[PDB]
């Protein structure tokens, strides 16, 4: 998967009708700003990826007042994450909290106290993996319910609806709006994990070498017995002593390398180079 | 008598002035550090030097160029990961934003942080490497970092994200293990006042340390001699009376896996066939402390599941050592009838 | 390569009577080698239808001689008579050092003062 990194050369097709719809969807910025000011939070769904269309929305627009950007498509962020963020910078906050329940009251209760406070929300992917949990997207939906705050949202998942429930409906106050901009996924694509055998096979010793082709040699003949490995490796006069083929057992198993979870095909390439 | 002590002092562990057969690697590090002077990372089998080399380069370093600053760090003093960060910054003195401030300063001296055995840098995220990678490739940077790893999947493992973005790729080097004539180059440079050794040591781990070890214990068996191939050879086999209630035992057991085929055999049933064979030769608190002490002769290996039944057996030897162990064939005869 | 039918002892028979129907095409007396190799060329169309050993040797003798021992140590002697008693060829010496030679460049074997060591 590391050609990927060279893939990116392939230019892309038809790019005139993309122009002319990116230039129709600009033109909603001020009706949005508009919904969002009087209370609405809005979903973006389409086709395509539309992370360049919020930010160039951001960029236009939201150049002068406070805002937040989550993009949740990356593995490692949780709700926690982002309600630290804003207690140390939103409020400049840098005392613990004991529970995310008394963080979101305080945040609450700040809020409510402070009527001068206006805060954006621009949350990427938010059918992501680590936001489906029903306690992030009620923690989500109570922030949202505060008129201090606006909420952009994006859909990428085809099983979204399922997310919200009556209640949460009512406390997230949708709106939607349609702007597929058919355009790569390929920063969302990146963060996500869908060669190490040679390289941990070339600074060991020969005799380990020799006794991993033999183990891989008889896996790709039909997982083997100890003592006829043993024997068999007797036979080749790589193995002096039972203690020794332990040793170097644990030291494959130290790499996590009886059966090899190593796929057929990646082995009979590797035993040629 | 002299003689002795001096060859033991000179091949004992201590850093020696010089390293001989790592010329290439030294001089791949000397011309990466001039170049970034005027990301490393060096991974390598236990006992290949390198914090040796690494230490002998950088002292030279120091001697012939000035106008950076040199930080060493163990990982193994830090009880945390995280611990990390105050240590670097106590050593060049919210405390994240301060290293990056001072870091990314306009002018200041270059910094060279090594943090040897870096594979102990571990995360429950990764985000302590992520971060220390990142940072040299950050706006108005002077920052050349170097990471010691015994672990060879570090760059693989841990990082496919380097991977993804490609300026943030380290340099890699290895360190591949002794051949037995760069030991025996070493070796002759330890006395300037053999060939066996180094092969052995060569074909088993490669580790020049083990080597020292080997000709060390051999001077010191052949000074006791004195003061009261052949030693060589003697300690390396070295390294590399039984009760009679345990031989009974042990010839019991190998009666039932024979008999019963089983890898593992309970410990009731191998109690049952102790009597019969202490009744046939008219010889359970005794059965498992002899069990015991025979896992502690390394004999035998004890899976041990919290009761005394479930705890399991299982031998560790080939049968013929076992037989060539026993220096009586009259007892074998007698327990196989 | 398959076979269309089992091979017999009447095979020997179908051998000998086209042999003696091949030696019948000609006028004559006695049964020639081209006579047999007409039936032999013949059975082997119509059935069939679509160093080193030095080597392997010294090794299995090796094998043998190494774990008749039980020990990493063994004679010179016994070596050499066990080596060539069970085998129907007493090898040449010079190809035996040799074959340790080669192995010694293989390190598998050592030879010190007329005693081998694996």
């Amino acid at each position: 998967q590391t050609l990927r990194n060279l893939l990116s050369k392939v230019s892309p097709s038809f790019s005139a009708e993309l122009k002319q719809l990116n230039q129709q969807y600009e033109k909603l910025f001020h009706k949005w700003m508009l919904q969002l000011h009087l209370g609405f939070n809005i979903v973006l769904y389409g086709l395509g990826s539309k992370r360049d269309l919020l930010e160039r929305f951001r960029t236009t627009m939201l150049q002068d007042s406070i805002h937040v950007v989550i993009n949740g498509f990356f593995p490692g962020i949780s709700v926690k994450s982002v309600l630290n963020s804003i207690t140390e910078e939103v409020l400049d906050h840098m005392g613990t909290f004991r529970s995310i329940l008394d963080q979101l009251d305080w945040i609450v209760n700040k809020f409510k106290e402070d009527s001068s406070l206006e805060l954006f929300l621009l949350i990427h992917n938010l059918d992501s993996q680590m936001l489906r949990g029903e306690k992030s997207q009620q923690i989500i939906g109570q922030l949202s319910s505060l008129h201090n705050i606006y909420l952009i949202a994006s859909i990428d998942h085809l099983n979204a609806p399922l997310m919200w429930d009556h209640a949460k409906q009512s406390l997230f106050n949708w709106l939607w709006y349609e702007t597929t901009t058919y355009s790569p996924y390929t920063e969302e694509t990146s963060y996500e994990n869908s060669s190490s055998l040679t390289h941990v096979l070339r600074s060991l010793t020969p005799n380990a070498r020799g006794i991993f082709r033999l183990l891989i040699k008889y896996q790709l003949d039909n997982g083997l017995s100890f003592q006829d490995f043993y024997q068999q490796c007797r036979e080749a006069f790589l193995v002096n002593s039972d203690l020794t083929l332990r040793a170097q057992l644990t030291e494959f198993r130290d790499h996590k390398l009886l059966l090899i979870p190593v796929d057929n095909g990646t082995l009979t390439d590797f035993l040629e180079k | 008598g002299t003689c002795y002590q001096q060859a033991k002092l000179v091949l004992n562990t201590a850093v020696p002035d010089r390293l001989p057969a790592r010329e290439r690697e030294m001089d791949v590090i000397r011309n990466f550090l001039r170049e970034h002077i005027c990301s490393l990372y060096l991974s390598g089998a236990p006992g290949t030097g390198k914090t040796a080399c690494l230490s002998r380069i950088l002292q030279d370093l120091k001697k012939e160029l000035k106008g950076f600053k040199t930080i060493m760090l163990n990982c193994m003093s830090l009880r945390t990961a995280q611990a990390v960060f105050p240590a670097i910054a106590q050593e060049i003195c919210d405390m994240m934003r301060k290293l990056e401030k001072h870091m990314t300063a306009e002018k200041g001296p270059m910094i060279v942080l090594v943090l040897d055995e870096m594979d102990q840098l571990d995360s429950k995220g990764q985000d302590v490497l992520y971060t220390l990678f990142e940072w040299p490739w950050l706006s108005n940077s002077h920052l050349v970092l170097i990471g010691i790893a015994n672990t060879l999947d570090l760059t693989d493992r841990i990082l496919p994200r380097l991977q993804a973005r490609e300026k943030c790729k380290p340099q890699l080097l290895n360190f591949p293990p002794y051949t037995r004539n760069q030991i025996v180059t070493i070796l002759q440079d330890r006395l300037n006042q053999v060939q066996f050794c180094a092969r052995k040591v060569s074909a088993v781990s490669g580790d020049v340390r083990k080597a020292l070890d080997v000709c060390r214990r051999a001077i010191e068996i052949v000074e006791s001699d004195v003061k009261s191939l052949i030693h060589i050879s003697q300690v390396i086999s070295e390294v590399d009376s039984f009760p009679l209630q345990q031989k009974i035992l042990v010839c019991s057991l190998m009666l039932l896996i024979r008999q019963l085929k089983i890898k593992e055999v309970t410990l009731g049933k191998l109690y049952e066939a102790y009597s019969k064979v202490c009744r046939k030769q008219q010889v359970q608190s005794e059965c498992l402390s002899l069990s015991g002490l025979l896992e502690a002769r390394g004999i035998l290996g004890l899976k041990r599941n919290k009761e005394t039944r479930l705890t399991k057996v299982f031998f560790k030897i080939e049968e013929k050592e076992i037989e060539h162990a026993l220096k009586d064939k009259a007892l074998i005869g007698n327990i196989l009838a | 390569t398959a076979r269309t039918s089992p091979v017999t002892a009447r095979t020997l028979e179908t051998l000998i009577r086209l042999a003696t129907a091949h030696a019948k095409a000609r006028m004559s007396k006695t049964v020639d080698l081209q006579d047999a190799e007409e039936a032999v060329e013949l059975v082997q169309y119509a059935y069939f239808k679509k160093s080193e050993s030095r080597l392997k040797a010294f090794k299995v003798a090796l094998l043998d001689v190494f774990r008749e021992a039980h020990a990493q140590s063994i004679g010179m002697n016994r070596l050499t008579e066990s080596i060539n008693r069970d085998s129907e060829e007493p090898f040449s010496s010079v190809e035996i050092q040799a074959a340790l030679s080669k192995m010694q460049d293989d390190n598998q074997v050592m030879v010190s003062e007329g005693i081998i060591f694996l």
